[PDB]
This record gives C-alpha cells, structure tokens and sequence, in this order.
C-alpha cells in the first residue's frame, strides 16, 4: 500500500534494444551510493563486429539520471583457425539475465554460439560474465566437449541465474540434454580463479550438476527458472528450479540439495499447458524462520459457472513448515489473457510490518495491455491473496506492449529511508521504472468520554452568554504516532470529532460542544513522533426537553484523522503514509439513561 | 420485464430464434428456450494441415491413398465435399534449427533424401472439390526437418482457421480442421528460449501463402486457440500416431469442440479416423455465451431427447436427424450500466439477444 | 568419403533357409533427426537382379519399401548393419547392395545369392 | 508413375566425349536432385555425382573428378553426364536416378563402351 507511484524516476535506453528487459541492483559494499542494472539484450554494442550482441548498464539515481554500458566484453569474435571463427557473439542475448551479490555482477548471453573444436557447426552453448573487484572472466560451463543434442551443446546456460549465499552462482541450462534440461551450480572463488582466456573448455573442482535421464524427460527444460532457499534446515541455500514441460506439461518445480543435489522436493501442476514452473521465487512470507516456494503458471485456465475456461494466469503458493512438509494454497489472477505470475519478484518487507511482501506481475493487463503489477502483503498466515496495491504501466504499445512488470527486483533500499524499493522493467517501450517506498505511520488514537453515562437530569454546568443548565459530559481524544524509518520528527495533523452524526440528515442531533452550540470541531495538531500523545477536551452537552425526536438513543462519538500532506514530506519530497491496515475512523457510544 | 421474439423473416436453418430481445430491471429475470436442430448432408470443408518434419515421411506417404477414398465415404455423410492442403513444421530460429551455413543448405544429415527448407506454415492447396489436385498436392510434399522434437502445431493451426480468404473455408459448410501430426506441440511460453518475447496477436500473416511473423511472435496459448477456433466455427480433429496421442486426448477438456484419434502403426485407419471423427462431432451438440454486457449473468441449460439434462457448455449427446435439442436460456439482472450471442460450438449459425435495461 | 565392407561377397542359400549378410561401415553411419535418442541409421539395400535396374528394398537400416515382400529384415546400428531373408525364394537370386548416405554417397561391393546343389 | 528415360548404348574411341542424357517425367523435376550411379561390367556400383536440380550446383565423388560433368536443360526436365577424355576403364553402364526415399527411381541404364 505504501509504494510511491506518483513520482517514480524514469530510465530509458536505445530503441529497439529492449532496454529494462532485465533488472537488478548494483550495492558495493563501500560505494554509499548505489545503482541500478538495466539489461538491453538487443543493444548495438561497440564491439568489432558485433550486431544486436546486448549489454548491461549501470545506471545512477542521485542528481541525475544516467545509464552507461559495462565493460565485460570489449571485443569481438575469437577465431579458432585462420578465416575460421570459434564463437559467435552476434544476436547473442547478453543482458538477457542479470543478478548482483553486492559488489558481484552476473550477466548472460543465453543465445551465444560456438563451433566446439571437432567440427563446425553453431550450437547455442551460452556463456556468462562474472564481474568482481577489478577483474572481469568468461564463465561457460556447457562449453566443453560433452557437444550436440545428447550432450551440453543446446544448454543455453545463464538462460536463468541466481545467488546463493554460499558465494555460489546457480545456473539454468534447459537446452541440455534434448532439453531435458540441467542445473549447474559452482564456486566464485573457482570461476574467478581457473580463468584462462586462451581455454574454450575450464574444469572446476567444486561444481554440481543435475544429471542426464531417460528419454521420457526430453522437452522439460529443467533449469528454465531458478530461485534459492533454505528447504531441509541445514544452514544451505538449496536450489529451486522450475521445469515448465515436466509431466505431460504440467510443469514441475523441483527442489535440490545445495551441498550433494540429491532431490528434496517436486511440486507438480494441475493443467495441462498451464505452463507451471515459468517463473519460480522463494522468501519468507510468515514470520516462521522456513522459506516459502511461490510458483507461477501464467497461462492457466480458470473454468466459470458454465465451465468456460478463461485463460487469466495462477500463482501456487506453499508454506514450508518444520515437520518437511508444505502447506499450500492458490492465487488466481484478475485479467484474462493477462498471464498473471509471469514474475515473482519478493519486495522483502516494504511495508515494515514485520512479513515479507512480494510483487506478482501480469504484463499483457490493464487498459491497452500495458501491463499491471499487483503488491501482495505478507502475514502470519500467509501471502495475503487479496493485493493491496496495484501498479500499471505508463506508456503505450508502439509495436509491442510495454510488458510492465516483465521482469522485476525489491528488497533493496536506494533512498536510504528504511523502506525497500522496487526495479519494474518495461522492455516493450525500452524503458525502466523504479518505484521508491513511502514511510509508514501507525497511529494510536484514542477516544473516551466522561461520563460515559448521560442523561437529562443530571445538569451539572452552565453555558456562556446565558447561564441555562445543561447535563455535561467530556470527550476526549488524543494521537500519538510513529514508524519503522526516515520520518519526520513533527508530523502534521487533521483530526474532526463529530457528535451524534449516525443518523439520517435533516434529523436532531442531541449532543452539542457548548463553546459553540455545535456537533462538529476539527482542529490542526502537530504531534512529535515517537513522543506522548497529544490529547484534547471538548464539553458536550445535551439538548434540553423541548429539543428532540426522542429522548433514549445511543449517542455516537465520532473520530476522524488524516494526515496533512503539505507539510509531510522528507528531503527530496517523499510524502508518508497512514498504515492502511489500521482505521482512520474510530468511534465510541454514550448512553442516554 | 418482457422477451420478444421477432416474428419476422427468420434467416436460419439449425438456430432459432437468431434473434431476441429482452428488458430488464434490477433483480428481474427473464427466459426462453432456444433450438437448435442439426441437418443431415452437410457442405463439409475438410483442411489437411500436416506435420512435415522428419518423422512424418512414412505417414505422408499414405495421404496418397487419401484424396479418392475418403470423397467416396463421405458421400453418405454429406452433400458436398472439398479438400485442402497445407503443412507446417516449426519456427525457423535456434535452438529449433541449425543455423550454420551449410547444414542449413540440406537441412538434414541425410545425403540419400533431399530436404526441403525448414518453414513455419505454408498453405499450399485452397479448399477445392477437384479431389486430383488434393492428391497432387500430397503427392509433390517433400519432407523437412529440425533440431527439437515438438513442433509449430498451434501455430500453424491458428493461421489456417484465421485466413479464411486464403484457406477458402466456405460459410455455408461444417469446417473440418485436420491436424495430422505424432508429436506434442511447443506451448506459448516455450519460444523465450528462442529469444521471442512478443505475444500472438491472433492474426493473420499470410503473404504468397506463407506465414512471415512465424520467427517474431511466439507460439498461440491454449486459450488463444480455442477463442479463435470457435470464433471462427471451426471443428478440429486430431489424429496423432505416437504414444503422444495421450497428450493430445487430455487436452480435449481444455478445448471445447475438438475431438482426436489414433493413427495405426500402419496409417492404415487415415480415412476411418476422419469419417468417425466427423460422425462423432455431429451428434455433439453444446453452445456457449459470449456475454459483454455487464451486470448482466446468462445460466443456460441442456434439455436433452432422452430425459437428461446437461448445463452450461456440457450440452447433449448421440444427437441425430429430426432431433432437437433445447437450451433454457434464464438471464438475470444484478445491476444496470449492448448484446451478447449465444452460439453451438462448431455451427456457423449463431443467436443474437440484445439486452435493454430501463433504468 | 565412408567405406563400407560388404561380406560374404559369395552366399549359398536354399529356398525355405533364413538367409543372412552382412554390412560394416568405417565410421558411425547414426545421424541428428526429428527425435531425441531415437536416431536414424543413414543406410539403405537395394536388389538387382542381373540386367535389371535395382530396386529399394529397405532404408533407414529398418523401414521397409512400399510393395516390398515381409520377409526382407533390416536391422543394426553404428558401425554394424545386416539383413536377413526369412524363407528365401528361388525369386530372390539377386546381388543386393548396401548403401551408406551419412555424407558423402557409396556403396558396398555386392553380396550374390545362388542356390545350393 | 515417375520414370526416367536414358539414351542408348554408344560407341567411342579413347579421348572422346560422351553426352549421356535422362529425361525425367511425372513428378516436379526441379524440385529434386538427379544421381549419376556407375556400373563396371561385373563389378558393384560406385556413385559418381549429383546434380540437385534446385540450383544447378553439382557434387562430385572425390574420384570421379576432372573428367566428368553434369549439367542441367530444365526446360524439356532433362539432365546430362558429360565424360570427357574417354578412357578404357570408363566402360560401364550409366544409370541415373531419384534417391528420395518413398518415391525413388533408377533409369534403365545407358551403356558406354570405349576402344
Ligand atoms: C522428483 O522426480 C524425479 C523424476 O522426474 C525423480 O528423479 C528420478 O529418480 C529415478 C530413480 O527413482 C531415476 O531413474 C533411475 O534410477 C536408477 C537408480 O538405481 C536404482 O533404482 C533402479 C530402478 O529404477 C534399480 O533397478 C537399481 O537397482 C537401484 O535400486 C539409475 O541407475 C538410473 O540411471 C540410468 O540412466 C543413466 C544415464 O546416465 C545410465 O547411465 C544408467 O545406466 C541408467 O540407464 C538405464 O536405462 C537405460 C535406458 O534408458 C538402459 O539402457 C540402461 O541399461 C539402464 O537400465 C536412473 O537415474 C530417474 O532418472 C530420475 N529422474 C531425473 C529427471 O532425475 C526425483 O527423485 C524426485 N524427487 C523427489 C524428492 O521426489
Ligand atoms: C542495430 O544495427 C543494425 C544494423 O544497422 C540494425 O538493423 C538494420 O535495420 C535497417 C533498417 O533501419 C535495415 O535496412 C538493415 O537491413 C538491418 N540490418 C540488420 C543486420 O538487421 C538494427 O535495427 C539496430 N538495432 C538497434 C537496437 O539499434
Ligand atoms: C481437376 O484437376 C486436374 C489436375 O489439374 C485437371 O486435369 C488436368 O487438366 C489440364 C487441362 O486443363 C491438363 O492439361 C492436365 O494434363 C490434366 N491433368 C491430369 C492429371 O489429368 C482436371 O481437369 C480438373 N477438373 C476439374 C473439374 O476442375
Ligand atoms: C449455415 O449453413 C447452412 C447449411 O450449409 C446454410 O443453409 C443453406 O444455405 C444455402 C444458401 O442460401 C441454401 O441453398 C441451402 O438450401 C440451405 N440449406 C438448408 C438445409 O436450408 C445456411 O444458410 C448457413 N447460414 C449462415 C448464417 O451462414
Ligand atoms: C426452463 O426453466 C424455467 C425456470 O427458469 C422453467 O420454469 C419453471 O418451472 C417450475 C416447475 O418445474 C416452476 O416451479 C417455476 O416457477 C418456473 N419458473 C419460471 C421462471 O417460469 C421452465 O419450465 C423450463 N423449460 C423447459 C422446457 O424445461
Ligand atoms: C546430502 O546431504 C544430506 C545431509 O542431511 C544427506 O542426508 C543426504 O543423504 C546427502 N545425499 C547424497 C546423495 O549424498
Ligand atoms: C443454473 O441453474 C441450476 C439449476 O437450478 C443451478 O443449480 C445453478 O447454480 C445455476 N447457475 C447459476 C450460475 O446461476
Ligand atoms: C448412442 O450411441 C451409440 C453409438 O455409440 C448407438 O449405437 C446408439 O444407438 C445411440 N443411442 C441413441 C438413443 O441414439
Ligand atoms: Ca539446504
Ligand atoms: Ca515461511
Ligand atoms: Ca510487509
Ligand atoms: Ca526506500
Ligand atoms: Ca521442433
Ligand atoms: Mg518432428
């Protein structure tokens, strides 16, 4: 509820290159300033030779608004023999996949071609560049000599990538195999280290790998998504992929040792064709210390009253719980043909209201097919299947759809502020947003009145100008407030109470604050947050015997309060929110005896 | 609240009324029972779109006992048959084709046979009723070829029901879309990973009867195919030769209106499948509503000959000649803020209801 | 430019005899086709009968030729190929040939069948 | 019914040249290569060349080379065999023929004999 969406900073980079296709952020560990990493896969590189060969840039946020290419690869195809080139670099992709660990940057070319030394042909291996300190090294894991179809040489490695905390980089082939599939997964330490230039195929020691199977999982794509997460409690991240094909496609995701790759875990689809396993994510959405699986399957069909199936997109979600076992529910989408679940993207807790939060994206939705991201909060029973907040895009088609909220990354802070924000890419229309998150205000108001019991005997103070007796009573009100983050210390105020307002207009309302022989007052109050409650007392009274439609009715005490929003705001204009999760609205009853 | 039924000139022969018109208020209901009767001797249109990779060539090579055989069975089935032609293979981007120089020159590592190029969809005989050119058609196809094995089948089969003035599918005819492969096809999802990332418009793409967006746009969903298959009343049948006619089966329930059969190891069955595929179809009768009106909820019901009754699109079964089935059709208003139609699946006519509120 | 060895390049045989010959090849004649493991081996046989132009009998080392009698049995992979005739005929008295097409085109040099006496 | 029509038998001294023709007929000729087969008289066959119709670019074996030819007259769906230089151990007979699997076809064969 509470990202910022009316003044997001806007990122572009050149037509046609699909710039914002992939995002990231970049945080060295000692920079104190961060970027962002936009890909543009189909980017025209500077390189000798090189069409459409894809880059990755680094893009800044303070002061202005900037993006600039990193340098991985700065040349262009390596020849194996005199007139005989050994790769090539053309229409490869690079920028398709990007991740960062902090200073560690992963950026892959999935449609990257070699001719292997024993004949020349063009399979599509992939590689990626692995980019640390100072140094930059080619990572290539399937470009070795286990070639053609039945081997590595269709993998597509870096076709989907990710971190483990480990210091490990995880890597998804789903080309291997006759696209059975393979995950592949080794050391920074031993990519960065074992680096040859002038060697096509490099050996490391302490790689895992998926193995080869049966023919009966040909055309699965193992390896197609991945994600990690602790699964089985032993202080390993462990690997979670998705393999949209599996089972008759159904799609599966499977989940595999982080330290042996012996199988932990699969998790099947219901429809055919649902294509389950398109984008997997893992996170904490509970409190309860165990990561969650969020599975997305963005062309499944929802059957209606008369059975019509409609095609809107399902996320799969599960709770992981000590015992081993899962615990799951579903999530359905809004929008047909919007294929919800096409990106899961956890936001970490944005709202800071103690659950991790995530973003669930339906690119081809809303008004002309822009695109919707839908923001789910988190709780202690779960993702909340009901969204809170609901992003779109801002641009229209030119020849695509802008396909916001293809691809997405939260849980890190660039304004500094407490509060995580959120990357969404727009690749359709090259453009990246970032979307920055609001402070969040609990507010404890509170409302009493004294005595609660009231009636028209009981006249115990006088009313100015003529001294008539009336039977008087107190309410009182008072605010104190505060949040997790960046808040203003002085937070400015509008508090309305209303007496006996819950009836039908045009009828008698019996309570009056004398002051002013009126059932209405509204005041301006500057509360320090984190500070004590800043209370209020108002004398009301009740209408005498010759004033009324009845004489025994609840009367009701209303409260309402909003913030400001003038004067509400940090350095760079960045306005806080009530938490949405609490009333604004509050009330407390007298009796009339 | 009321219903009219227009007493005028009807222009329907299977659909009645083809046209009604109702008034609302909220929470008011209203209904009537519309008929649909099914004729016997059709005009059939049947369209032979066929899987030419590899795999095929000892199946194609049967589709020359086709074109005579099959024209003579049908003469009990309708009035009037035409056939036609055309085949698909997959699209032509890596990983799904080699794209080195010289392999693509061949196209295949056989230096016996010679493969033609690889192509996503071509069209290559308009629906006619001179039954030696179907065969010639068939005759002349030579066989292509590809690295993976799942195939361009939605693609190609949204192209052939969508160019309607290309493929010559006549109005007035039971349109029969056969789709003859022993493979499973690629899905919607699956061309990410030939670096296409831009959606299935849905339409047509056809220059000098090729498919040209067939490597810029990726495959069709399910929901995307059964949208346009009954839009534009065609029925489809599969007949699939491998274990993968299972996979085929089970996708039935997720497109309504399809049917599918085996292939024999011998291909021997090439012309029972598409005679009991079509009697089969016939005495299928279910409708569904395209509702856009809003606030506005249509339950319809099957009233069956034999006593039963089956709702929304699960409809009536073993229907036949001087057979009608009923549909009790109840709309019902929730809120005020158009029309919606109300059609059998696989028919080409269909019912109007134009739905007025007086609010 | 692939050898093939083909043996014996003499075979007596008796009508009703299961009747067999053999084809090796100097490299695998086992391609890349439309199905994942299941490859095609690229080698076909043909009969000739003297004066006569030859005819296919069998291709792919398996499939058989359309009008070709149920008794002709091709079979082998690799490097290593054979055909055998179930209950040879008097009418098949003829010089088969294997043929091997994984690059450049060749054939066998010919196995003959006479009848036993 | 596809057929292939090859020329007659024909008698030429050492160093001379020979046209061997075969015409093609009842299928789409240019949509399929042509194979030239050589037949020594009592020996097996040795595949000479081919010429794929499509583009009119030939493929020879790596012996049969230098002195042999191929050629292409699509207008009346014919193919030639051009052997110049004649030699002795060209005696054989000269087939022509369709490879592809279900619809193959082989000529009757045109003898060359040389002095
Ligand atoms: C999630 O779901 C996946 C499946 O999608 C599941 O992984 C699969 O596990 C099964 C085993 O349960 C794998 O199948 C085989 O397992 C044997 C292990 O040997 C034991 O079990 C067999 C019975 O299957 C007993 O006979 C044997 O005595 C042992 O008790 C492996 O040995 C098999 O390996 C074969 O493939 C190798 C490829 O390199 C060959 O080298 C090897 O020789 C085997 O080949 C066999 O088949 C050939 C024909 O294809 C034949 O020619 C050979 O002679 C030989 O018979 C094989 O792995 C299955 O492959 C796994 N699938 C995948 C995709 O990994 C997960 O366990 C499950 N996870 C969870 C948490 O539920
Ligand atoms: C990258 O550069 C290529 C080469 O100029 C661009 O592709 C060309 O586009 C023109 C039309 O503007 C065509 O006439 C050429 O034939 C195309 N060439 C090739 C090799 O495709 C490409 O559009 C540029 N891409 C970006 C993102 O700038
Ligand atoms: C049906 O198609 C066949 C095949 O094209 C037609 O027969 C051809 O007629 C032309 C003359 O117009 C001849 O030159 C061809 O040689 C014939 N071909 C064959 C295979 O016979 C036939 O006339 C067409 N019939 C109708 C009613 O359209
Ligand atoms: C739906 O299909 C039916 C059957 O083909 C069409 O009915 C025929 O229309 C033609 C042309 O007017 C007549 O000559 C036939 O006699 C009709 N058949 C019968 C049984 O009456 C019908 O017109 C088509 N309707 C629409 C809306 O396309
Ligand atoms: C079509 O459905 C309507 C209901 O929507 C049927 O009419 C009802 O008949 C029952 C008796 O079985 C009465 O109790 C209801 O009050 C009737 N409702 C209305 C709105 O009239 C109607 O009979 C059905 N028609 C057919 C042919 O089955
Ligand atoms: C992987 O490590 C876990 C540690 O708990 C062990 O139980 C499991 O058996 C190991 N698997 C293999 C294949 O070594
Ligand atoms: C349609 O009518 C049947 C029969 O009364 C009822 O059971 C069903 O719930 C109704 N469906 C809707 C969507 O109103
Ligand atoms: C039902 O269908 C079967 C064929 O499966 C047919 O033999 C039978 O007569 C049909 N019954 C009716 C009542 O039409
Ligand atoms: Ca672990
Ligand atoms: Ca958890
Ligand atoms: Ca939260
Ligand atoms: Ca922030
Ligand atoms: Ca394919
Ligand atoms: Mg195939």
């Amino acid at each position: 509820f509470n990202l910022d969406v009316d003044s997001p900073a806007e990122y572009s980079g050149p037509e046609g290159s699909y710039f914002g296709f992939a995002v990231d952020f970049f945080v060295p560990s000692a920079s104190s300033r961060m970027f962002l990493l936009v890909g543009a896969p189909k980017a025209n590189t500077t390189q000798p030779g090189i069409v459409e060969g894809g880059q990755v840039l680094k893009c800044d946020w303070s002061s202005t608004r900037r993006c600039q290419p990193i340098e991985f690869d700065a040349t262009g195809n390596r020849d194996y023999a005199k007139d005989d080139p050994l790769e090539f670099k053309s229409h490869q992709w690079f920028g398709a996949s990007v991740r960062s660990k902090q200073d560690k940057i992963l950026a892959c070319a999935p449609l990257y071609h070699w001719r292997t030394e024993m004949k020349q042909e063009r399979e599509p291996v992939g590689t990626c560049f692995l980019q640390d300190g100072t140094k930059t090294v080619e990572y290539a894991p399937c470009r070795s000599q286990d070639i053609d179809a039945d081997g590595q040489g269709f993998c597509q490695g870096g076709f989907s990538i990710d971190f483990t905390k480990a210091d490990r980089v995880l890597l998804g082939g789903p080309g291997s195999f006759y696209w059975q599939g393979q995950l592949i997964s080794d050391q920074v330490a031993e990519i960065v280290s074992k680096y040859d230039p002038n060697v096509y195929s490099i050996k490391y020691n302490n790689q895992l790998a998926t193995r080869t199977a049966q023919a009966i999982f040909d055309d699965s794509y193992l390896g197609y998504s991945v994600a990690v997460g602790d699964f089985n409690g032993d202080g390993i991240d462990d690997f979670v992929s998705g393999v949209p094909r599996a089972a008759r496609t159904l799609g599966m995701v499977y989940i595999y040792d982080g330290k042996n790759m012996s199988s932990l875990y699969n998790f099947t689809g219901e429809q055919m064709a649902a294509y389950f396993g398109f984008s997997v994510a893992a996170t904490d959405i509970n409190g309860d210390d165990y990561a969650d699986v969020f599975i997305g399957a963005p062309l499944f069909m929802d059957r209606g009253s008369d059975g019509k199936l409609q095609e809107v997109g399902q996320v799969s979600v599960s709770l992981q719980r000590a015992s081993g076992d899962f615990q799951t529910t579903k999530l359905n989408g809004f929008e047909v043909f919007a294929r919800f679940g096409s990106a899961i993207a956890p936001l970490g807790d944005l709202d800071q209201d103690g659950f991790n939060d995530i973003a669930i994206a339906a690119p081809y939705g809303g008004e002309d097919k822009k695109g919707i991201v839908y923001i789910f909060n988190g709780r202690s029973t779960g993702l909340n299947a009901v969204p809170s907040q609901i992003l779109e895009g801002q641009w229209a088609a030119r020849s695509m759809p802008p396909s916001f909220g293809y691809s997405m990354k939260g849980a890190t802070d660039i304004d500094k502020n407490g509060y995580p924000d959120l990357i969404v890419g727009a690749f359709g229309v090259d453009r990246a947003i970032l979307y920055r998150a609001r402070p969040v205000i609990t507010v404890n108001a509170g409302l009493e009145v004294y005595p609660s019991i009231l009636n028209q005997d009981n006249k115990t103070c006088s009313l100015p100008g003529t001294a008539l007796k009336v039977s008087c009573f107190n309410v009182r009100f008072c605010l104190k407030a505060d949040g997790k983050g960046v808040l203003p210390r002085k937070l400015n105020f509008q508090v309305e109470l209303l007496l006996d307002k819950l009836k039908q207009k045009g009828a008698i309302r019996r309570a009056l604050f004398l002051y002013s022989r009126s059932p209405s007052h509204s005041k301006n109050m500057t509360i320090s947050r984190g500070g004590l409650m800043q209370c209020e007392e108002l004398i009301a009274y009740l209408r005498d015997e010759s004033e009324f439609r009845d004489k025994l009715t609840p009367i009701t005490i209303f409260m309402e309060y909003r913030l400001d929003y003038r004067t509400a705001a940090d350095t760079t204009g960045l306005q806080p929110i009530l938490n949405q999760f609490t009333p604004a609205n509050i009330s407390r009853q007298a009796h009339i005896l | 609240v009321h219903v009219i039924i227009p007493t005028e000139n009807e222009i329907n022969t299977q659909v009645t009324p083809g046209e009604v018109s109702i008034q609302l208020r909220p929470g008011a209901e209203a209904n009537f029972m519309l008929k649909v009767h099914p004729l016997k001797k059709y005009p059939v249109d049947l369209y032979y779109l066929v899987d030419v990779s590899a795999s095929m060539h000892n199946n194609i090579e049967k589709l020359n006992s086709v074109g005579n055989d099959l024209s003579r069975k049908m003469a009990f089935f309708s009035r009037d048959f035409r056939l036609g032609f055309g085949s698909y293979v997959d699209k032509t981007v890596s990983p799904y084709i080699s794209i080195h120089p010289e392999r693509i020159h061949n196209q295949c590592s056989d230096y016996n046979l010679d493969c033609m190029p690889p192509h996503g969809y071509i069209h290559v005989l308009s629906l006619t009723e001179n039954i030696t050119e179907f065969e010639k058609a068939v005759h002349r196809q030579k066989i292509s070829g590809n690295i993976d094995t799942p195939e361009g089948g939605f693609d190609a089969m949204l192209q052939a029901a969508v160019c309607e003035s290309h493929i010559g599918w006549r109005k007035e005819a039971k349109r029969l879309l056969l789709v003859m492969t022993d493979q499973t096809s690629h899905l919607a999802l699956d061309s990410k990973l030939a670096g296409i990332v831009v959606p299935n418009d849905g339409n047509c793409h056809l220059k000098n009867n090729v498919y040209v967006k067939s490597t810029t746009m990726e495959h069709p969903s399910l929901g995307q195919l059964s949208e346009k298959l009954i839009d534009n009343n065609i029925n489809v049948i599969f007949a699939v030769q491998g274990k993968q006619f299972h996979w085929y089966k089970d996708l039935l329930p997720l497109l309504p209106g399809t049917i599918a059969g085996e292939i024999e190891s011998k291909a021997a069955n090439l012309n029972n499948l598409v005679v009991e595929a079509y009697q089969k179809l016939i005495s299928e009768v279910k409708v569904q509503v395209e509702n856009q009106v809003q606030g506005i909820y249509f339950n319809i019901t099957a009233i069956c000959p034999d006593g039963s009754r089956k709702p929304g699109m699960e409809g009536c079964r073993n229907v036949t000649s001087n057979d009608e089935v009923l549909f009790n059709v109840t709309v019902t208003m929730k809120k005020c803020d158009n029309y919606a139609i109300i059609k059998p699946i696989g028919f080409n006519e269909t019912a109007k209801i134009h739905i007025h509120r007086n609010c | 430019d692939i050898v093939m060895t083909q043996s014996p390049s003499s075979l007596a045989v008796s009508a009703g005899e299961k009747v067999t010959m053999s084809c090796k090849s100097s490299q695998s004649l086992l391609g890349r086709g439309d199905l994942g493991r299941l490859k095609k081996n690229a080698l076909a046989w043909y009969q000739q009968k003297p004066g006569q132009s030859p005819r296919l009998l069998i291709y792919w080392a398996s499939t058989r030729e359309s009008g070709v009698p149920d008794r002709f049995t091709g079979s082998g992979s690799g490097t290593d190929f054979t055909l055998t005739i179930s209950s040879v005929q008097a009418e098949d008295l003829a010089v088969y040939y294997c043929k091997q097409s994984y690059n450049l085109l060749s054939f066998g040099a010919g196995t003959k069948l006479e009848l036993k006496a | 019914q596809i057929q292939l029509v090859q020329s007659g038998p024909e008698l030429k001294k050492p160093g001379e040249t020979v046209k061997i023709s075969c015409k093609a007929s009842g299928y789409t000729f240019t949509d399929y290569s042509m194979h030239w087969v050589k037949q020594a008289p009592g020996k097996g066959l040795k595949w000479v060349a081919r010429i794929n119709t499509e583009t009119g670019e030939p493929t020879f074996a790596d012996d049969f080379r230098g002195r042999f030819a191929v050629s292409l007259e699509t207008s009346a769906s014919t193919a030639y065999l051009q052997i110049n230089n004649l030699k002795n151990e060209d005696t054989a007979t000269y087939f022509c023929a369709i490879f592809y699997y279900g619809r193959d076809s082989w000529g009757q064969g045109t003898t060359l004999t040389v002095s």
